[PDB]
């Protein structure tokens, strides 16, 4: 991979806490991150331990074991609604209650709940492995209805999570198409084609803005969509898994090879690219304080500046690296490290 | 790249444990075999899903079904995941056998061969064995290359399944 460029920090940036969370997931590739929610962070691992954090110092409100298989929790964490839900890859959906982490319900669902689980018009949607998307009733889980993708011969481990718009979801799926379905009764809308070499997978979460769907596909294209039709505005030969992000009129985006980009929203032309880190397998980026962060597999986190794609800062934080997605809301920073320990971040 | 898990969804009956123990392909080599490795091969995954096959369809689950695998990359290229989705299905007893076809005047023996001990499972090997049998029984006679199919009639009320068993002698050699 790329070596550590030596960078000067324009502030210091330091961890206000970190606590174990089990075992984590280690070197099993999956989505499994925090979630924040009023001053509560919470946060799981894959044999199926979950935690409830006071999100100022990182201190224990409460732990449960869904274990007691392993449960192989990989999909979320998500909550929404006094509602903590997490995805497993033995085709289980969770709903803990924020309280206490008592099961309020658990779901079978049709295969490995690997995507984010994402939560809006009194459902959560599940996108599992063998190419399904299914609406769970927020109250008791019950599968409301379930769609159908294809799926290829081979894809990349992770499944999309769809963004929600006008009573839509829009996801993206393993064969390179993006699909729109109404969420009242999973009514397929439209479908469009946006994509070893071979490989399509749409596994980013689709972002809409304005009426337009940005969504990226493995070996590329970045491309945006009318939303109503799905008909094809623009498109840029660039390629992700990592989550992207649009801001202002700017996209910013974290490539499959680990180039970090800044775009005009408006055509997709790059403003900037950073090439630094190269190979260093990046997390999804986030925006914090002005800054671009991500985190690497060998534990760091790089501060990028936004109008220039400069560094600004780089610490050393976890040695068994990161992989799932960092966190920043209601004034916060969160990564989880390969290990399990999550990390609170100030700049 | 290698093999980071063989995941099973669907199996109720045995643990994923105990079901992957039988395949060729693995994601964790045992301290007891040195030869082994975590590669993935093609061939080698549809050994395995013929291995599962039989694990349950030996043990009476007749219904048995493979819905769907993926296999599928990690970003970084170095990791495989294996998934088998099936469904189980019940299990199921042996109502009876009916042997046709060109028995060549060997009815008498062959439904000898083709007994059923009362109140038995299916057995999708013992029925490929039992159809062994004919076939040798017809060699003895000079019938170098019968050919023999069995039908499974599924009864879901019974939970039984009657076996139709067609034989074809063929040629006779010297
Ligand atoms: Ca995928």
């Amino acid at each position: 991979m790329s070596p550590l460029p030596t960078v000067e920090n324009q502030f210091t940036p330091t961890t206000a806490w970190s606590t174990s969370v089990g075992s984590g997931i280690g070197n099993f590739y999956s989505n499994l991150h925090p979630a924040l929610a009023d001053n509560v962070v919470y946060a799981a691992d894959r044999a199926g331990l979950v935690k409830a954090l006071n999100a100022d110092d990182g201190k224990e409100i409460w732990s449960v074991s869904l274990a007691e298989e392993p449960a192989l929790l990989s999909g979320g964490v998500t909550v929404s609604g006094g509602h903590v839900y997490i995805g497993s890859e033995k085709a289980q959906v969770y709903a803990l209650n924020t309280s206490d982490g008592t099961v309020a319900w658990q779901t079978k669902v049709a295969g490995e709940a690997l995507s984010r689980p994402v939560v809006s018009d009194g459902l959560v949607l599940i996108h599992t492995s063998n190419g399904q998307l299914q609406a769970l009733n927020e109250a008791d889980g019950a599968v409301k209805w379930t769609v159908n993708l294809d799926m290829p011969s081979l894809s990349l481990r992770g499944e999309s999570a769809p963004t929600t718009a006008f009573g839509a979801a829009v996801v993206g799926g393993d064969n390179g198409r993006v699909s729109a379905v109404l969420m009242e009764q999973g009514q397929m809308i439209w479908q469009q084609r946006i994509s070893i070499d071979r490989l399509s997978d749409v596994d980013t979460t689709p972002v809409v803005v304005n009426g337009v769907v940005f969504a990226l596909a493995y070996n590329g294209n970045l491309t945006a969509l009318d939303l109503r039709s799905g008909q094809i505005m623009w498109k840029r030969e660039l390629g992700s898994v990592n989550d992207f992000i649009v801001d202002g009129n700017r996209i910013y985006l974290v490539d499959q090879n680990d180039r970090v980009m800044a775009l005009t929203i408006d055509g997709g032309v790059t403003l900037w690219t950073q090439s630094d880190l190269l190979h260093r397998l990046l997390t999804s980026p986030v925006l914090y304080n002005g800054n671009l962060v991500v985190g690497d597999s060998e534990g760091y986190l790089h501060w990028i500046n936004v109008e220039d794609g400069r560094f600004v800062a780089q610490q050393k934080v976890d040695s068994s690296g990161f992989q799932t997605e960092p966190v920043a809301a209601d004034g916060k920073l969160l990564i989880q490290a390969k290990d399990g320990t999550v990390y609170s971040i100030t700049r | 790249a290698e093999i980071q898990q063989i995941n099973i969804v669907g199996n109720h009956a045995f643990t994923t444990d105990e079901l992957i123990s039988h395949f060729q392909l693995r994601d964790e080599v045992p301290w007891w075999n040195v030869v082994g490795d975590r590669k993935y091969q093609k061939q080698k995954l549809a050994g395995d899903l013929e291995t599962l096959r039989s694990y349950y369809l030996d043990r009476g689950y007749a219904r048995f079904n493979i819905d769907s695998t993926q296999v599928s990359l990690t970003p970084d290229k170095k990791g495989i995941y294996v998934t088998v989705n099936i469904t189980e299905g019940d299990q199921y007893k042996l109502s009876g056998v009916e042997v046709s076809g060109n028995l060549a005047g060997h009815s008498a023996e062959i439904e000898q061969l083709t007994k059923i001990e009362p109140g038995e499972l299916y057995n999708g090997t013992k029925v490929t064995k039992m159809e062994d049998d004919i076939k040798k029984l017809l060699g003895r006679y000079g019938y170098a290359y019968p050919r023999v199919q069995s039908m499974p009639e599924i009864n879901d009320a019974d939970k039984t399944v009657k076996l139709r068993v067609n034989v074809d002698a063929g040629n006779r050699f010297y």
